[PDB]
């Protein structure tokens, strides 16, 4: 279970980081940044909702929810990483720009994060453009 | 010739299901037959768009979600 | 003045005629036929690029 807790943990900071970053004060920039955001954390809900019915179905367990959750544990923990560093340097505008192009380029490594992080990047220079 | 290039595309749209008085005979079925029918059209076609988003929801439900 | 009234007009009598002319194509067409191109080879390349697009647009989709 504490395997896999990380990827609760790093949702609870990323929702409590949109919560704080959809405020008016935190910049449009953040805004948007929240705004990917909770798109992404509605694609996770829509993941655990399957595996609710997978649940339900008693057709999952324990490592097939580990198997499942893997690129969700990585997805989640890459985004949580990104809103903690943001949120910990306070960026905001091009500040805010810099770091997610720095973060795009550390996660470069894997092409999950990379597509996740270069989405987000394209959609938050949007209302900076 | 622009006249008869629209005539060829004609149709080619997307169809469409949906878009002093009286002398004492004039009563007729019919305009209250179409109102009737209109009326129907609307609350039929708002429970099958219901329908429809139903079954879309009901489907992704059933999707793995990540593509 | 009239040219524009034209095209808008022709573009309300396609929307009705249930055809679909959009603005620039409409143009496109006006220049092809003061140019001298046959309404029906020009109506038979729409038609054709229509489906062609269509199902380039289905691949796309799924491409994506």
């Amino acid at each position: 279970v504490s395997r896999i807790l990380p990827v609760a943990a790093s949702y609870s900071t990323v929702t409590r980081f949109i919560e704080e970053k959809s405020s008016f004060e935190y910049g449009q920039v953040n805004h948007a940044l929240a705004a990917a955001m909770r798109t992404l954390v509605k694609e996770y809900l829509v993941l655990v909702t399957q595996l609710e019915q997978l649940q339900r179905q008693g057709l999952l367990s324990l490592q097939k929810l580990w198997f499942y959750i893997q690129p969700a544990m990585r997805s989640l923990d890459i985004l949580a990483s990104l809103a903690t560093s943001v949120d910990k340097g306070e960026c905001i505008g091009g500040a805010t720009l810099s770091l997610l192009h720095d973060r795009s380029f550390s996660y470069t490594g894997d092409s999950q994060a990379q597509e996740l992080c270069l989405h987000l990047t394209k959609a938050a220079s949007t209302p900076y453009f | 010739s622009v006249l008869d290039l629209l005539v060829q595309l004609a149709g080619s749209g997307p169809p469409r299901v949906l878009q002093n008085v009286r002398y004492g005979g004039y009563d007729c079925c019919h305009l209250s037959g179409i109102e009737a029918d209109v009326r129907s059209i609307i609350s039929g076609e708002e429970e099958l768009c219901r329908d429809l988003i139903r079954k879309t929801l009901q489907v992704m439900e059933a999707a793995p979600g990540t593509g | 003045n009239a040219v524009r009234e034209t095209m808008d007009v022709l573009l309300e009598i396609s929307r009705i005629l249930n055809t679909g002319l959009d603005m620039e194509t409409l143009s496109i067409c006006v220049r092809l036929c003061e140019q001298g191109i046959n309404p029906e080879a020009l109506s038979s390349v729409i038609k054709e690029l229509r489906k062609a697009t269509e199902a380039l647009k289905a691949a796309e989709n799924m491409t994506s």
